[PDB]
């Protein structure tokens, strides 16, 4: 008590507790002292003492240096031993890690990080839901041709898209056609929402590989286009037409359109082509019309779940499955937050008139974002959208990892002409279960795949004997 | 081939004759006299407009603007809604003292902390105090008042505290500004000399918003609840695991909340619909109204609506939305017995004369868009003294020394030695020496 009064008045007493005079003990090398600041540096919260609004008293403290260990459980260890943490695991000072777009190394207490290249993705989903290269989700409900994205230099390329009314009212829109202008705008390719891809107003056959770009159709419900410049396109034809565009990281700030500028800032995304930035989502979009005759639209300040009451219960009862941890989507909760997808699921299910189709289209966007960060949702079509899972042809079965180069015999004949990389796996009917797709019908085993020219039966000889897939020419 | 002054940059891929192009206003016009558009408004050639620090001009259907760097702004409001310096909205509900901003980013000159506490029973939390460390001085905004602590002996970095409208404004001569509505809202403004040298819940202010989720140890994360949890102050404070959903935990309060907050989407704010997106404010209004379930829930709603009305004013749309039945404001309480001078100014666009600005002292920001009651001092004593909220003559206002008001004539306190001071009868603070040893 005398010492406590000594310290409280303003004085600073010295140590009197000896090993034989009422000693005190603390775990580790925590030395007991009198008149020492309680504001301690703890290996994570450094520079506490600069903001110390308190006077001092007795207790167990640390030596002059050797900030107290907080992340670990040791005593007053030196500064250059602080162990790093990252969502649990305790990383030693020298162990490296590679995050999403950067790699980091645990220096003394603090990570040192360095950027890694990683591309960008614009998405046009649902009837009207546009995600730019920098997030910035917004809803448009347009009616015209629009310039989705085009290289700014003079000619490089251009990618358009037809947004138009789709049901009864103006508030139910759809994507109807995708037009690509490439090769110095000397080649026009058209994708309609019934397949029937056509080049220069002429039907074409798939696959079609050229010097500048190439197109493929791996599963009859997905058309995947690659461009030598660094553009990659995925077009989904069911249950509702959608578009995904991926760009390399060497074109940062050289793109303009409804997909933004791709420069890292998501506040100038609405920056019109004539200077200043807009405020709403429709104001900015109207300035990118490809036909002067189209009219101007305005935002819609309503929720479809309030105008169609009979649909609200249906929309909720199913779209709420995204937050149920026991459900298969519950696995993805670790990686990607489902809130935005849930809200958009309710919006689409309430709004459109083919409620099940919109439900399945919205629910199949979560199972693509999640399937891009490792976690792959296996067998999520068992209750919700199994309307066509069992309808696969004779030997075909619904697969979730149907990539491009699981193709027929001729794909193995070349095996290096069309295996474009950087394309996410997609689902659909197939059976490359070591039974390589035949020239037609059931997917035959490797033994008699074919000999691809023309595809012959498994009984021919050139002297290059016909055999399982490969040829000993 | 039919250009329209809006498809100029499009390309015309897929009436007026050749040459002239449609302008959208009427008859066909040449390219030179082609007008400009902005926020659904059509401006002819040679116009002028301002954007928050600059001025622009419609030249050839294209805007040409000056290039000066505006200040940086972070916003904290509601039951845990944050807007960083680079424009990235998010939510976070913690119960501890968190670093709002600071300069000790891996040696520093300031720090701004916040104190979040639970308000409701659904688990949400809201700010209720602020602390400002400048050099060694520590201001604290608390209980509707400003309290000085540990005032440094002789450095006393120049600051200035005053009250504008319904808000309390604290400025620092170094370039820091704090605006506080006295209940939960906070705006932090920084000068462009701090660019890319801060860190905290408000991001690092570098005109790049893909790295504002930088944790305390210089790691970039993708989760709100991990970014937030790493900036707590006391290590013993718990960690947040999930964001509560108020309207789902209080079903019976939803019907009211969705009906009162619907005014934002009504015709009353029809002018502002084309300039500020109302959805992220409607969501906040509904989120706040479902949570204030322990009393005084008519105050959570008025502030939420005011947050949007203020932005509408800031963008150039002065809207009058209060009525005797909806968030009434009681201004004439400040008037003398029955002389009528204080008036409710819906959008604060008034510049009058105080006894600070009368002596050349000027601020560095325009705060001419804050709601509240304002004076209209008469013509027989037209100088508004602030520390007493009084209209007085140009002679008898005060001295304003060391951020402390002293009435004219009153012997000015002085923390010096042998130096007495007095406010003259001319609003002039003057000091004399006393040889009682010491000299002049
Ligand atoms: C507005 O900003 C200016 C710019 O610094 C401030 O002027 C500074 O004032 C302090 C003390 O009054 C001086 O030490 C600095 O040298 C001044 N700056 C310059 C560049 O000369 C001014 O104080 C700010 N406004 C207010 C009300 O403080
Ligand atoms: C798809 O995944 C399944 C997992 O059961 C497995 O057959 C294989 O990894 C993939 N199938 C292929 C590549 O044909
Ligand atoms: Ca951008
Ligand atoms: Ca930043």
């Amino acid at each position: 008590e005398f010492s406590r009064q000594c310290s409280h008045a303003g004085g600073r007493p010295g140590n009197w507790r000896t090993a034989t005079l009422c000693p005190k003990t603390c775990p580790g090398n925590l030395v007991y002292l009198e008149s020492g600041s309680p504001c301690m540096d703890t290996c994570s919260h450094l520079e506490v003492s600069s903001l110390c609004e308190e006077h001092r008293m007795d207790g167990c403290f640390c030596p002059e240096g050797t900030v107290y260990d907080d992340i670990g459980d040791s005593g007053c260890v030196p500064v250059s031993q602080c162990h790093c943490r990252l969502h649990g695991h305790l990383y030693t000072p020298g162990q490296e890690i590679t995050n999403d777009c950067e790699q980091c190394v645990c220096n003394a207490g603090r990570w040192v990080c360095k950027d890694l290249p990683c591309p960008g993705t614009c998405a046009l989903e649902g009837g009207s839901h546009i995600t730019t290269f920098d997030g910035k989700t917004y809803t448009f409900h347009g009616d015209c041709y629009y310039v989705l994205a085009k290289g700014d230099h003079n000619d490089s390329y251009a990618l358009l898209g037809e947004l138009a009314p789709c049901g009864s009212t103006d508030k139910q829109t759809c994507l109807k056609t995708v037009v690509l202008l490439a090769d110095k705008k000397k080649n026009v390719v058209v994708f309609k929402s019934d397949g029937s891809v056509l080049l220069n107003e002429l039907q074409v056959n798939l696959p079609h590989v050229t010097a500048s770009f190439s197109v493929f159709r791996p599963s009859s419900y997905h058309i995947m286009v690659s461009m030598a410049i660094g553009v990659r396109l995925q077009v989904q034809l069911a249950p509702v037409m959608q578009l995904f565009v991926t760009l390399d990281q060497a074109s940062q700030g050289q793109v303009q359109g409804l997909c933004g500028n791709f420069n890292g800032l998501e506040g100038d995304d609405f920056k019109t082509a004539s200077g200043l930035v807009e405020a709403t989502g429709a104001g900015f979009a109207n300035t990118w019309k490809a036909q002067s005759s189209c009219h101007d639209k305005l935002d819609w300040l309503d929720d479809p779940c309030s105008l169609n009451i009979e649909s609200a219960n249906y929309a909720e009862h199913w779209c709420s499955l995204l937050k149920k941890t026991e459900t298969p989507f519950g696995r993805c909760h670790s990686a990607v937050d489902p809130a935005e997808y849930y809200k958009r699921c309710k919006y689409d299910t309430c709004n459109c008139q083919n409620n099940e189709d919109c439900l399945c289209a919205a629910l199949s966007s979560y199972a693509r974002a999640c399937t891009a960060k490792g976690v792959m949702l296996w067998g999520w079509r068992e209750h919700v959208c199994n309307k066509d899972v069992g309808s696969c042809p004779n030997s075909q079965v619904f697969l979730y990892n149907l990539t491009t180069c699981q193709q027929t015999c001729r794909s193995l004949s070349e095996a290096d002409s069309h295996c474009l990389e950087g394309f996410a796996p997609v689902d659909g009917c197939g059976c490359p279960d070591h039974t390589f797709l035949d020239e037609k019908g059931r997917c035959v085993p490797l033994a008699k795949c074919s000999c691809y020219g023309l595809y012959l039966e498994a009984g021919d000889v050139v002297r290059c004997v016909c055999r399982d897939g490969r040829l000993h020419c | 081939r039919a250009l329209s002054c809006q498809t100029l940059a499009a390309g015309y891929y897929h009436v007026c004759p050749d040459g002239l192009m449609d302008d959208g206003r009427g008859g066909c016009v040449v390219e030179k006299e082609c007008p400009c558009v902005h926020n659904n408004d059509l401006y002819s050639s040679g116009a002028k407009i301002k954007v928050d620090c600059n001025t622009c001009t419609c030249k050839r259907g294209r805007w040409v603007c000056t290039q000066a760097v505006c200040h940086g702004t972070c916003s904290i409001y509601g039951s845990g809604h944050y807007i960083t310096f680079d424009g990235k909205y998010y939510d976070f509900d913690g119960h501890c003292s968190y670093v709002a901003v600071q300069d000790y980013c891996g040696l520093g000159s300031f720090s701004i902390i916040t104190e979040n506490v639970p308000c409701g029973t659904t688990g949400v939390t809201c700010s209720k105090a602020i602390k400002i460390f400048m050099g060694r001085t520590e201001l604290k905004l608390e209980d509707k008042h400003r309290v000085v602590i540990q005032r440094d002996e002789g450095h006393h970095v120049a600051y200035t505290t005053r009250e504008v409208g319904q808000y309390l404004v604290v400025e620092s001569s170094t370039g820091i500004i704090v605006i506080w509505d006295k209940r939960t809202t906070v705006f932090i403004k920084l000068a462009p000399s701090y660019k890319g040298t801060v860190c905290g819940l408000c991001g690092n202010f570098d005109h790049r918003s893909n790295n504002d989720f930088t944790t305390r140890d210089h790691m970039v994360v993708s989760s709100e609840l991990d970014f937030g949890n790493s900036w707590k102050e006391a290590p013993t404070c718990p960690d947040v695991s999930t964001n509560p959903e108020p309207c789902s935990l209080n079903p019976h309060r939803r019907s009211w909340a969705e009906k009162q907050c619907s005014i934002l989407k009504s015709s009353v704010f029809s002018i502002c619909h084309s300039k500020v997106d109302p959805k992220p404010f409607y969501e906040a209004c509904v989120h706040d109204s479902c949570s204030c379930d322990t009393g005084g829930d008519c105050e959570c709603f008025c502030s939420a609506v005011a947050s949007y009305a203020q932005e509408c004013t800031k963008e150039g749309a002065c809207v009058f939305w209060r009525t005797p039945d909806l968030c009434p404001i009681f201004c004439d309480y400040y008037n003398p017995p029955h002389e009528c001078e204080w008036h409710y100014e819906p959008c604060g666009n008034r510049s009058f004369e105080t006894c600070r600005t009368i002596n050349g002292i000027h601020s560095n920001i325009s705060v001419s868009y804050l709601e509240g009651c304002y004076p209209r001092c008469p013509k027989d004593r037209p100088i508004y003294e602030e520390d007493l909220k009084k209209c007085v003559t140009a002679d008898k206002c005060g001295c304003y020394v060391e951020d402390t008001h002293y009435p004219p004539g009153a012997s000015v306190p002085t923390e010096e030695t042998c130096k007495s001071c007095v406010c003259t009868n001319s609003s002039q603070v003057v000091c004399r020496p006393e040889e009682g040893f010491c000299y002049w």
